[PDB]
């Protein structure tokens, strides 16, 4: 693998990653709006 | 209830278990002295005098020589009590009995640690008809390989590495097993040169459309060096045990030398 | 001392971990890293195990016996006079195990050979870590595991199978089964041939691959061969292991019924279930 | 990876033959025939058989044995297909009731368990003159017939000499598979658990031997076998490096080692004992001790209950 | 559809085919007789 | 197997199968007259 | 149809079909045996 | 899409397809065997 | 599998499926006409 | 981010997504088969 | 940052990490489906 | 600096990062195992 | 080689200094929703 | 002191000595876990 | 490893060794502070 070949899979790599991480952060807000899993001192 | 009794205490099973714990003791001490049959007596690690220790046992420690009677007329003793020379080409890293040996010089060409071979019999094995077993297809032409199959002649031999030692030109099959037991590679460097290569010591790569038998043992540059065999058609023992020794030590001492 | 041809095989190297300062021999055993760590979990697991005798009711080395953790404990460590002591002893076995599969690599590397063996003793580790950890694990609780003793891991078994009926109707057992009756067999088999051809008899000249090859056709109609033989018999003792270990992963995990009437299945299909 | 030498990847072809035998009555049957995927576990001829006035008398005893059990067990069924299927694994053929003893039962009332059992019995005996018989002719050893002897020994134990010696069949084996299952649970609860008897114990730990020595063994000839060692009877009768690494790599692992031909020696007797030990143990139960766990009370294996 | 027979060789089809159908069959009368309503041979009423 | 051997074997097939479907279409028609399988809503 | 005897071995077929039409004869009798109705050597009324 | 046939030979591709389908076919007629509402065979009544 | 070849392949191909799933969905249709398989809020 | 075919061999990833493919949707269908409310043939009431 | 594909091939990287990746999404999964809170298909009250 | 002189590079992120992950994993079904600290049960401080 | 190895170095500080302030700030959280050292009451 | 490190190689010595003190750190939390008075985890009363 | 790599490294594991024993002095001072761990007479 060259530098060039690294430096362009990092590139795919970072935007996939970063797109992946986008999608999950709005699964977990949508679940967190039905239902929030941190419990208060009385639980839920 | 009295059933089974002997004694008080004493019952049948009882003594039919001891019966069977003495007839054991009995049957490890046969399996050991056959044990035995190679190998022994012990010898001192350093001077290499029969020397261990030793019980009152020792007297039903090694049996008999038996022997064996081969189909040539010639026999083998077991035990033979012959042992290998005490001086090898490597010395001990500590004067201690129990140290490791470190080779003086080139250890696949001096034939230390896994590059030792046995000094086998300077004959072939042979077929239940006389003639020699393991031969190069040129000479045992109702061989074939089977039509499934890659042929490997032809291909390229190919070490871990991805250099080219050679070409594979023959196939030395065992009459008497039925089953390739060396590869002949002409190699690439010296062209002219033939070397035998174990086959359980290679696999076929065909992922790609040149497939090619892969090498892991030994890298390009050791192919220069494997043992020669004194016959264009027929290999003794001990050369078998010459050549696979060396392929042997590559996992070892291929990156070394 | 050393046999006839072993000084020339004795060389440096081969080592995973350590270098050269535990590459050395103690008569004829081969020392290495996991010789010494070997040393190390069994001298504890022992020594511990010696303990709960004398801490238990009587030394008649059939009736000693360390025990797991009631069940109530679930997976937490628990006292060591309350089961505490059959934790400690189970990893212990398990780092004993372990560095001896370790140290078998180490001479097989010293002597040029492949790894079958260390590998094919993996499968009774996995075996022994199956009972004492992942079925345990799986079933929540350590309790589950069996105790160290010499009568009573027989009746751990008998317990645990009789818990599920009758455990003979496990399917996965049956299999089991089948394939430690067929290696015993196989083995009988390959053991006898190798001598009746080595020992012919008096008078007779050794036979070779030919003879041996022709007596299973003779007989049976089928010779697998010198190689394959050993291909077989290696395969046969692992996958009866392998189909052991499901046995038991179905039997408390995932399964938790009467043997027997999981059979009613076949009873029940479509084109005989009058 | 190197190659692990668990399949065959090139295999050979060549006219196929076989070792030379006086001439019987009659000759080897079959046209020999290869097989590409036996090949690759091993060798790929599925030769010819030998079949001898043994051979004969063996497969017409057992062809009438196993035809005894199988219409017996289709008429359990009222010779319904659909209900043989459906109940196959439950159906058995059972030996007669204690009240018979050792003479002819009523055909339905065991009889025919009886016949099947004899003639099962006869078959296994002529399959033993036979193993030992193409032994002697290929002028080879006859350890395999005597290995057989000992399976054998707890066949009979099982199915006759126990009965022998209790005076009745009723605790014989049924010819079934749940049914045989269902005698040997029954066997072990009616003696009072078999793992308190000591000779089960020991034929388990010739059966646990048997394939922990085929694993070591197997992996053993494999790990050496890049150097020749599957070559076994070659390497008896003249050392190589093969059997030398063999023997040192046991001996710098646990201290000590076999020879080439003695492991074959440690395999045989494994084998063999598992089997002897469990016909001793099979023939004790009942006949001298009635109850295992009692037994095992009495010789320190259990505390007094 | 003609072209399939130059994909396929027809004995080999012809036999694949015969195996494939008659066991089909049989699992289909299997299937009727283990039925209340379509066993011809014990033949109970349409109540 | 040329062109006209497969368009040969192709018209043995055709007409070897609609006999087979024909016998097999009044077979189930009789079976049907007999005891239909397709049960009402109150069941057969 | 004769062509099917050039596409298919006469020695191969006819010993598959003897094969065949017995083992399906003699399914067909066992099943009859077991039925109420046609077990002849039983004999149950009608 | 054709270029499939151009990864894929047809032959083995039809005789997966076929197997597959079959298999997926029987099973789902079992699995309505199974139910009340839908084993046409005993037909159970829609109550 | 040269272009024309695996393009031939493709147009009876096609055609296959589109039978295939025609005759499905018209026993589908009967079936959902004898009994529908999506139960209401009461169930079946 | 058509390079990802020539990472991998695109026969290798059709056939290795039609398994997972499946697989998974039969594991979905037989999830939801296991429940009440979702079972469509029995049809349990909500 | 990029210097790790030198490091670790790019095929195996994303091999590895998708199979490690589901069997993680897997394990939560299952272990919410255990949960009475959070079971979405047995559905429970928040009480 | 210079512990990477004494270390290959490659070894320490593949152990490192097995390590971590297994550890994570443990202590996070140890608090799964406790009343007061599983989150996804959620009992109360009483 | 030495200076190789040496921006790996620079990699490795940098990267476990987010992952330990990542874990820092999640425990911080953990501990103002329920601190996990007992008072002699217990909890 | 440093004449040590020539005799026995920093390479192996800090992977033993760092195994070792793990595996040890480990035993002690969870026989502390073990113990009513330091399980802080569950946090029973003095 | 030469003598200057030696006592280079003696100098950092002595520091080292120093520091992680002087983190384990204070988590068993704090430890001590919470529950210590040396029972009376009468138990804890
Ligand atoms: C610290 C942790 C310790 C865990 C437990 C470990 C138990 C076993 C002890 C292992 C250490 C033994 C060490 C030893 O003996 O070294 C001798 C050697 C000097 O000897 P030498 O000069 O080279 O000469 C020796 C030679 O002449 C002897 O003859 P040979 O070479 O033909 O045979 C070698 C011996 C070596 O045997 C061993 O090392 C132990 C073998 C394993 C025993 C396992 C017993 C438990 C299992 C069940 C047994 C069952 C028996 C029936 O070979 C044999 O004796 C082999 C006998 C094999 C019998 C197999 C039977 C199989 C049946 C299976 C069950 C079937 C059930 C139906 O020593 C030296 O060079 C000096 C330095 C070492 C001094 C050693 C001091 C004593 C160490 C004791 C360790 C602590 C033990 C608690
Ligand atoms: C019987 C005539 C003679 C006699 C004087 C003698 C006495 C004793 N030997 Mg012995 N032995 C004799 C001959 C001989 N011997 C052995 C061997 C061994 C090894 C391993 C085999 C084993 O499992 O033994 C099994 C039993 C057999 C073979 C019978 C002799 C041993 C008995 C009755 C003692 C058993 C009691 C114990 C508490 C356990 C001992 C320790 C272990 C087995 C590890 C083992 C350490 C051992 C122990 C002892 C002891 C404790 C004594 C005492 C109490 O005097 N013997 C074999 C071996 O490989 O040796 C390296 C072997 O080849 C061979 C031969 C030919
Ligand atoms: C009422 C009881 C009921 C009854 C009906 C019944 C009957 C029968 N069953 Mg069974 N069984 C019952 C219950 C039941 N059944 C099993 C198992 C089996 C397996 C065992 C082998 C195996 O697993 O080896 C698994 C191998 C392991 C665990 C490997 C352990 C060894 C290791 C790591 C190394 C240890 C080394 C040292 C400590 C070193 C010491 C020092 C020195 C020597 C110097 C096998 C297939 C099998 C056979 C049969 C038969 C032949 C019968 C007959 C004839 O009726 N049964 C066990 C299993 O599957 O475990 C994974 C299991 O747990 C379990 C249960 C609970
Ligand atoms: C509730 C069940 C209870 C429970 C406590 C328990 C559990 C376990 N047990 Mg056991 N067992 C129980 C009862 C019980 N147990 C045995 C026996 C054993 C031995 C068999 C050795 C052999 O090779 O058999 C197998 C070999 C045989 C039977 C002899 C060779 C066979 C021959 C010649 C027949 C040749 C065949 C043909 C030519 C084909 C003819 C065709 C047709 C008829 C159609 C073996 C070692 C063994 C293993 C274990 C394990 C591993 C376990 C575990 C893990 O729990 N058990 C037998 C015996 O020897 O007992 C001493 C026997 O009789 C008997 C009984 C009644
Ligand atoms: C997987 C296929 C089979 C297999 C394979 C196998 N076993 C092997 C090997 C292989 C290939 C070896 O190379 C290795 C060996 O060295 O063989 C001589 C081994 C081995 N198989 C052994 C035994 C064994 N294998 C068994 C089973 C099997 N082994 C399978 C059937 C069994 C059974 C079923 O009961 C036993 C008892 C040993 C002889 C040996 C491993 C020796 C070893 O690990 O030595 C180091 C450890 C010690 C000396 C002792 C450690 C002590 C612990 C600290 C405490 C243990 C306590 C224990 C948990 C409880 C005991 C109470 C019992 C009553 C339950
Ligand atoms: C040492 C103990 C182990 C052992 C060993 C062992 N078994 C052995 C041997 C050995 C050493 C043999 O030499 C022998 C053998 O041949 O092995 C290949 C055998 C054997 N072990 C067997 C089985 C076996 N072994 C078992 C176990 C064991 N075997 C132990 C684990 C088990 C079980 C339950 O664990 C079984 C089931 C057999 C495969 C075989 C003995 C075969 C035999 O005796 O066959 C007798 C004949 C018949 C059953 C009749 C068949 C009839 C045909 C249907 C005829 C069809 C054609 C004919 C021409 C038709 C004619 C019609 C007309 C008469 C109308
Ligand atoms: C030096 O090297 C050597 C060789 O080379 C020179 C060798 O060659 C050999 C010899 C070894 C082999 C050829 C292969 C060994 C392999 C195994 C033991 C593992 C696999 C098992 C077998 C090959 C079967 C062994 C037994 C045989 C071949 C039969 C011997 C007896 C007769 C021919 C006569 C009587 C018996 C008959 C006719 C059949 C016996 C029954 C079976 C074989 C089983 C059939 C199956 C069933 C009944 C179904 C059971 C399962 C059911 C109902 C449920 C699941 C459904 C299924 C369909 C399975 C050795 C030892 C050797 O040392
Ligand atoms: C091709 O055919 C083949 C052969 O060949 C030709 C073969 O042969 C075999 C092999 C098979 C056989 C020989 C058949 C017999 C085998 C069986 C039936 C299988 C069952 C086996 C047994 C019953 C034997 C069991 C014995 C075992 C497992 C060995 C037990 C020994 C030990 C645990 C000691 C190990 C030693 C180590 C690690 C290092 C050295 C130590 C000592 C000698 C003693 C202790 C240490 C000291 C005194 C000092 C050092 C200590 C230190 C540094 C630590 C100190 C700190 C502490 C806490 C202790 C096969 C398979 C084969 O196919
Ligand atoms: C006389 C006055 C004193 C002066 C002389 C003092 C000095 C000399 C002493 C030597 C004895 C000690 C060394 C013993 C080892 C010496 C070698 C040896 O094997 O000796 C045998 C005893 O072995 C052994 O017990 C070795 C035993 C090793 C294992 C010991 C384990 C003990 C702890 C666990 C126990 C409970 C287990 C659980 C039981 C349920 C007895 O000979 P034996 O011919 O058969 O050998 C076979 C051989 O001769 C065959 O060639
Ligand atoms: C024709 O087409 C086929 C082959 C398909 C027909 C169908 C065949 C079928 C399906 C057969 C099925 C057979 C099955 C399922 C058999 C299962 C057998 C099993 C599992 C047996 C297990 C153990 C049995 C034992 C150990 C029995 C041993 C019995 C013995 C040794 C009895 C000996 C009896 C003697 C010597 C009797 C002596 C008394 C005399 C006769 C002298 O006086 C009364
Ligand atoms: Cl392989
Ligand atoms: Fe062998």
């Amino acid at each position: 693998i060259t530098e060039g070949e690294a430096k362009e899979f990092h590139k795919i790599f970072t935007s996939s990653i970063l797109v992946f991480f986008g999608v999950a952060a709005f699964a977990h807000l949508l679940v967190w709006i039905w239902r929030p899993w941190v419990p208060g001192p009385n639980g839920y | 209830m009295n059933k089974g009794d002997i004694t008080g205490y004493m019952d049948v099973a009882q003594v039919v278990l001891y019966a069977f714990w003495i007839f054991f003791a009995g049957l490890i001490i046969y399996l050991r002295r056959e044990d035995r049959r190679e190998g022994y007596p012990l010898e001192d690690a350093i001077s290499g005098k029969i020397n261990s220790l030793q019980g009152l046992g020792s007297v039903f420690s090694i049996a008999r020589p038996k022997i064996f009677k081969l189909k040539t007329g010639a026999t083998y003793a077991a035990p033979n009590f012959k042992r290998d020379a005490v001086a090898i080409k490597a010395t001990r890293t500590a004067p201690t009995a129990g140290a490791p040996f470190e080779p003086t010089g080139n250890p696949m060409t001096d034939a230390v640690g896994p590059a030792a071979y046995a000094l086998r019999d300077e004959l072939p094995d042979l077929t239940l008809g006389g003639q020699p077993a393991i031969v190069p297809l040129r000479v045992a032409p109702t061989f074939s390989v089977a039509a499934e199959d890659t042929d490997p002649r032809g291909l390229p031999v190919v070490d871990r590495k991805g250099a080219v030692a050679g070409k594979v030109t023959d196939l030395w099959i065992d009459r008497a097993s039925i089953a390739i037991r060396y590869l002949e590679v002409e190699l690439a460097a010296t062209p002219g040169r033939k070397v035998l290569l174990p086959f359980a010591a290679t696999r076929i790569n065909a992922k790609t459309k040149s497939k090619t038998v892969t090498v892991q043992s030994i890298l390009a540059r050791h192919f220069a060096n494997v043992p020669t065999i004194a016959k264009t058609d027929s290999i003794t023992r001990r050369e078998e045990d010459k050549v696979m020794a060396y392929y042997s030590s590559g996992y070892l001492y291929s990156d070394r030398v | 001392a050393l046999l006839s041809f072993e000084r020339k095989y004795r060389v440096r190297g081969g080592t995973l971990i350590g270098g050269d300062l535990f590459d050395f021999w103690v008569g004829p055993f081969y020392v290495g890293f996991f010789g010494v760590t070997t040393l190390l979990f069994t001298v504890l697991g022992t020594a511990l195990i010696v303990w709960g005798a004398a801490l238990g009711p009587s030394w008649t080395f059939w009736q000693i016996s360390i025990n797991p953790p009631d069940v109530s404990y679930g997976l937490a460590m628990a006292p060591m006079a309350k089961g505490g002591l059959w934790q400690i002893i189970t990893f212990s076995a398990i780092g004993a195990f372990v560095s001896w599969a370790l140290r078998e690599v180490e001479i097989c590397r010293k002597l040029g050979i492949g790894y079958h063996i260390p590998f094919a003793f993996g499968f009774a580790i996995l075996a022994y870590v199956s009972l004492v950890v992942i079925r345990p694990v799986m079933m929540g609780a350590w309790g589950y595991g069996f105790p160290y003793g010499f009568m009573t891991h027989l009746d751990w078994v008998s317990n645990t199978g009789y818990q599920y009926a009758n455990f003979h109707y496990n399917p996965a057992h049956m299999l089991g089964i089948t394939l430690f009756f067929t290696t015993c067999l196989a083995l009988a088999l390959h053991g006898s041939l190798i001598l009746s051809a080595a020992n012919p008899g008096k008078g007779e000249v050794v036979k070779g691959p030919e003879h041996e090859n022709t007596y299973f056709q003779d007989t049976i109609g089928y010779s697998v061969g010198t190689l394959g033989i050993h291909r077989v018999g290696l395969i046969l003792a692992l996958s009866a292991v392998v189909w052991s270990i499901i046995c038991m992963i179905l039997s408390g995990p995932i399964y938790t019924g009467s043997w027997p009437d999981w059979w009613l299945w076949w009873q029940k299909l479509p084109f005989w279930n009058h | 990876s190197e190659y692990q030498n668990i399949l065959t990847g090139v295999q050979v072809r060549t006219a196929p033959h076989s070792a030379p035998i006086a001439k019987g009555i009659f000759p080897r049957l079959g046209k020999p025939g290869f097989s590409y995927w036996l090949g690759k576990i091993g060798d790929a001829q599925i030769g010819p058989i030998y079949l001898g006035t043994t051979g004969v008398l063996s497969l017409v005893f057992g062809f009438f044995a196993i035809e005894i059990i199988g219409f017996n067990l289709l008429a359990s069924v009222n010779w319904s297909p659909m209900e043989f299927g459906r109940q196959f694994f439950w159906l058995g053929l059972e030996p007669p009731a204690a009240e018979y003893g050792l003479g002819f039962a009523p055909l339905a009332e065991g009889g025919w368990w009886q016949i099947a059992g004899f003639f099962l019995t006869t078959s296994i005996l002529l399959w033993w003159v036979r193993m030992y018989r193409r032994a002697r002719a290929l002028k080879m050893g006859t350890h395999t017939a005597w290995a057989f002897a000992s399976a054998i020994f707890l066949f009979l134990s099982l199915g006759f000499i126990r009965p022998l010696l209790m005076g009745n069949f009723s605790e014989s084996v049924p010819f079934g598979i749940f049914p045989h299952l269902e005698w040997t649970n029954s066997f072990s609860l009616n003696y009072g658990n078999f793992f308190y008897n000591p000779f089960h114990m020991l034929s388990i730990a010739f059966l646990y031997g048997s394939a922990l020595l085929f694993a070591m063994h197997g992996a053993t000839i494999l790990a050496v076998s890049r150097l020749g060692g599957d070559r076994e009877v070659e390497q008896i009768t003249d050392r190589g490096t093969a059997a030398e690494r063999a023997a040192l790599f046991w001996r710098w692992t646990m201290g000590f080692n076999a020879t080439m031909e003695s492991i074959h020696r440690w395999a045989w007797w494994f084998a063999v004992l598992c089997t002897f030990t469990g016909a001793i143990g099979i023939l004790l139960t009942g006949t001298v001790v009635d109850n295992w766990f009692e037994w095992g009370v009495k010789h320190g294996l259990a505390p007094a209950p | 559809m003609w072209r399939i027979w130059q994909l396929f060789d027809p004995r080999q089809a012809l036999v694949g085919l015969a195996t494939f159908l008659f066991v089909l069959a049989l699992l289909i009368h299997f299937i009727l007789l283990s039925t209340e309503r379509f066993n011809w041979l014990e033949g109970a009423s349409t109540k």
